[PDB]
């Protein structure tokens, strides 16, 4: 068992989420810096996140150790992944939500149905609060708790682009971002970020509390940003290039609006319906934790 | 007309039958609402997990899939001991 | 009267049972063939040439076609193996389990309660078998349901299509219409069809 | 000329340790490292918590990957049976309202 | 060497999947009640034999 | 019309 | 009606209100099976992937309804 | 060439060859590195294999093995297009194959 | 230099076709509706597939 810190799991150097960048790995805030936004005449209003469903899909019988972590970050920043809700192996996260629970969640990101040697695994008490809120992904498909799937983006927006004073506003232009690119840029980026250890974000994010939690919060900003960037891309209307004197600026139209386009395209990742409706859940789960 | 061929006869094949020595399992309780059977796995902290109960689909043995119309020729074309002059040891 | 042999090892046989009910696919096969066998020795039942489907005369009936026709799909022609493998299957221990081979009824014509009746008579024949395969057989009787009774049926799925059982052994149906899969017999889901609760 | 070249003189001189302009295969040759979980490849970490480089990021060739391949236990392509169910009437048959 | 027929031993036989072949390798193995979770349970004498 | 506990398969579907 | 016959929609042709004319109906409304505001706003963004349909702000019977069109200018 | 390692008469090379290895940036291995079990059958599918490979050739076999796999469709879909090509209301079944 | 596979029933397909595909320029072809005024008209997102 891996013990977990004061801070989170994510101040562990074994947890770190960096990005590719002029041939280094870049910390996600230093890729950050790098996007510049663009306004236009339409407006963005943060709508209130509908709370989560009470229910927790049934971990049907499994014999075997799902991974997890694997399915999640391909079903959020994957290239190809499709049918994300036809297996449903999500539900398996309420395996870990049972107090007491033999099964284990490793830092492999794979939830062993028992406990096994030589395979480190996060706290159970923080998987249980971490699968009491995200095994709610394992119904991301069932009509009867689907996502918003539209207004929730702007929370998207005014988390990623948003000025301080546009997200204390709760409103914010629509924008349009651009940054100094190479070829493939969204494409490495989605993967450099499908390679993340997402689970642990996660873990410390559920589990963390009080001033502890707040500290997390600050501290990984933009890596929750740079997920949310993953997923605009997957979602932006158009992606286009720009010259601009012997330099090129990728330019996403637009950030916090989905487009519901599911058609593939070379510049970036793209949801099928059913990674719009998981994405779309991923979402309201985890701006729900996010803004309490 | 093959009722008593049942209940008088056959049933006690399975009264029988139950108390087998290979027949060590609890197949049904009665009760349709809340019977659910014992599931039990050979596993190791090594982490072996072999179910003794897995759905494993269609298999070359043949005894998986159930055709239910087995009861028709039981109900209109079998004779039984007791059923079927009429004498039969 | 002491017999010079060792004593049958309830605690190790039984064990050894389970190992090999993990890992032995034959097993389920070999233990059927005693009791299959067995049936056989008793000789209990056997099949005749004289089926016995319909009253006189009402195969010859005109009228009756439709409905003749469907007990005809249903009624498979006797032979003693598949009747015996169903008696023995009844008290035979189940390792994979058990699906139902699929009916595909509409249950538009009154004649099809021929294939409702074919479930009622395998849960009284063979009432565990029955309970083993009984969530895919409540996929059958729902296509049943939903034409005869299209109101209570809407009432009743409304309900949930399935439970489950919890402490204190309240029912709690899932209020949520799906249909059943075999998966599901491992798990902690009951058909609601069966859960007896007015 | 000679970009192509990944190794010359395999030979020992018998006076100085290694022969004039003798060259060694590069690191990269050599480096397997991993298969990513987005199933681009990677050169090993070159410390601890740094993430692997890409091997297609860079221009060095690698002679040693790891290739993802499908086992006995898997098949694609094989013909598949299946039981198809004419209805029983075809007045029967709804075509909407769906 | 003992004479006997290991044949489908720790293999599935699926009718159309084809035989298939699980690890025998099961060193200190019990056996326990699984919860329908599928997540093994700790032994129970009030319960398990 | 015969007992058969397997599911009855006629076509094939290619790939 | 819609749990008893399985189906996710009903297609309900529009009346002419004019009981003479027997012309060719400009539009017409589909119903959903969307009981709860999540069903209504899933089937709205998969409507907002489709050609010639609008709705309105709200809807009668509480139940959601789509206007599908023959042509744009019926819309 | 890692391979040589000790094997090869050449010192310097063997030399060479060891200073790479024996440095944390890089580390060859060839053989079954990794390995993923169904969730059900419980057998092993997709086995991860570090071969002597170039790697944009692993890449290219890695990228397809990735759209098979990632895809999340089976045999069993299959069915949804004879329903397309045979009478409304035909019924399909089986074989569940995964 | 790529001679395609080819079904039997794609051979017969093929030469009832059969033949010229020269003529269209491709240089950076799209499919894109023309309006019956005959004006080529711009990617409508919310019409075109």
């Amino acid at each position: 068992m891996l013990q977990q810190p004061t801070g989170g799991y994510t101040t562990l150097e074994q947890f770190a989420f960096t990005i590719r960048n002029d041939g280094t790995n870049a910390t996600p805030t230093q890729f950050l810096q790098l996007l510049s936004y663009e306004a236009t005449e339409n407006e963005l209003v943060k709508k209130t996140i509908p709370t989560p469903e009470t229910h927790l899909p049934s971990a049907r019988n499994v014999p075997g150790n799902v991974y997890i972590e694997d399915a999640i970050t391909q079903a959020l920043f994957g290239i190809s992944a499709q049918n994300v809700n036809a297996h449903g192996y999500f539900s398996r996260l309420s395996a870990l939500a049972l107090p007491n629970t033999s099964a284990r969640l490793g830092l492999d990101g794979v939830i062993y149905n028992s406990e096994t040697i030589n395979i480190p695994f996060y706290d159970p008490a923080a998987v249980a609060n971490f699968a009491a809120t995200y095994a709610k992904l394992g119904n991301a498909s069932t009509p009867r708790y689907r996502a918003d799937m539209i207004d929730i983006y702007a929370h998207v927006g005014l988390e990623l682009a948003g000025t301080d004073a546009e997200r204390a506003a709760g409103v914010m232009p629509v924008k349009r971002a651009k940054f100094d690119s190479w070829e493939g840029s969204l494409i490495s980026l989605s993967r450099d970020v499908v390679n993340w250890k997402i689970l642990a974000f996660l873990i410390d994010l559920c589990s963390l509390e009080g001033e502890a939690l707040r500290a997390f919060k600050t501290r990984n900003r933009d890596v929750f940003r740079m997920m949310l960037f993953i997923m605009s891309t997957a979602v932006a209307a158009n992606v286009v290039n720009r010259k601009v004197t012997k330099r090129v600026d990728r330019v996403l139209e637009y950030i916090g609006v989905n487009s519901m386009r599911t058609a593939g395209r070379t510049a970036t990742i793209t949801y099928d319906l059913s990674r719009h409706e998981f994405a779309a859940k991923f979402l309201q789960l985890t701006f729900t934790r996010w803004n309490a | 007309n093959i009722a008593v061929a049942h209940t008088d006869h056959l049933s006690v094949v399975y009264a029988t039958m139950s108390n087998f020595m290979l027949n060590f399992t609890n197949n049904f309780s009665g009760n349709h609402a809340t019977f659910k059977p014992d599931q039990y796995v050979i596993t190791s902290p090594e982490g072996s997990y072999k179910p003794i109960i897995e759905r494993q689909g269609e298999t070359v043995d043949g005894l998986t899939i159930i055709d239910t119309s087995i009861v028709w020729p039981i109900l209109c074309q079998c004779t039984y001991p007791l059923v079927r002059s009429i004498m039969e040891e | 009267a002491l017999r010079p042999e060792l004593a049958f090892d309830h605690d190790h046989i039984i064990r050894c049972l389970m190992l090999a009910a993990a890992n032995y696919p034959r097993l389920e096969g070999i233990i059927v063939q005693i009791n299959t066998g067995y049936v056989a020795s008793a000789n209990v039942i056997r099949p005749v040439s004289e089926k016995r489907y319909f009253p006189e005369n009402l195969e010859q009936n005109q009228s009756a076609a439709r409905l003749v026709s469907a007990v005809k799909a249903r009624a498979s022609e006797a032979d003693i193996s598949s009747i015996h493998l169903a008696i023995a299957r009844e008290v035979s221990p189940m390792f994979n389990v058990h699906e139902l081979k699929k009916i595909a009824e509409s249950f538009e014509d009154p004649s099809s309660i021929v294939v409702v009746l074919e479930f009622i008579l395998f849960a009284l024949f063979f009432p565990t078998e029955f309970n083993r395969i009984k969530g895919d057989i409540q996929n059958v009787l729902l296509l049943f349901f939903s034409r005869w009774y299209p109101v209570e049926y809407g009432i009743f799925v409304q309900r949930g299509a399935t439970y489950t059982i919890n402490a204190a052994g309240e029912f709690e149906f899932s209020g949520r219409n799906e249909k059943w899969d075999q998966a599901l017999y491992l798990s902690e889901h009951f058909p609601a069809l069966f859960s007896d609760v007015p | 000329i000679s970009v192509a070249r990944s190794m010359r003189a395999i030979v020992n001189h018998n006076e100085v340790d290694r022969p004039r302009g003798a060259v060694a295969p590069s690191s990269y040759e050599m480096d397997t490292g991993t298969l990513s979980r987005n199933g681009d490849l990677l050169y090993s970490p070159v410390a601890n918590g740094q993430v692997g480089i890409p091997k297609l990021e860079v221009d060095h060739i690698s002679f040693s990957n790891v290739v993802s391949m499908m086992t006995a236990n898997i098949r694609t392509g094989d013909d598949m049976a299946v039981e198809r169910v004419n209805p029983d009437d075809v007045r029967a048959i709804n075509i909407r309202n769906a | 060497i003992t004479d006997v027929d290991s044949t489908d031993y720790g293999k599935l036989t699926l009718r159309f999947l084809g035989t298939l072949t699980r690890s025998l390798k099961m060193q200190n193995a019990q056996i326990r009640r699984i919860r329908p979770d599928g997540t093994v349970l700790r032994y129970d004498d009030q319960i398990d034999i | 019309k015969v007992i058969f506990n397997g599911l009855d398969v006629n076509t094939e579907v290619q790939p | 009606v819609f749990v008893a016959l399985g189906i996710d929609y009903i297609d309900i042709p529009i009346t002419n209100s004019n009981i003479f004319d027997d012309s060719s109906t400009p539009y017409n409304v589909r119903i959903w099976h969307a009981p709860t505001m999540t069903e209504v706003n899933h089937i709205l963004a998969l409507m907002r992937k489709s050609t010639l349909v609008s709705t309105h702000s709200s809807w009668h019977w509480n139940v959601l309804h789509t206007f599908h069109y023959r042509s744009e200018s019926d819309m | 060439p890692a391979l040589l390692r000790d094997f090869t008469q050449v010192n310097w090379l063997n030399r060479d060859i060891t200073n790479m290895l024996q440095q944390a940036g890089t580390k060859y291995g060839l053989g079954l590195t990794e390995t993923r079990l169904d969730y059900v059958r419980l057998v092993k599918t997709i086995v991860g294999h570090a071969l002597n490979i170039d790697h944009f050739a692993a890449s290219v076999l890695n990228i397809n093995l990735r759209a098979l796999m990632e895809a999340n469709v089976t045999a069993d879909d299959r069915i949804k297009a004879l329903q397309a090509h045979s009478m409304i209301s035909t019924q399909f079944h089986g074989p569940n194959q995964g």
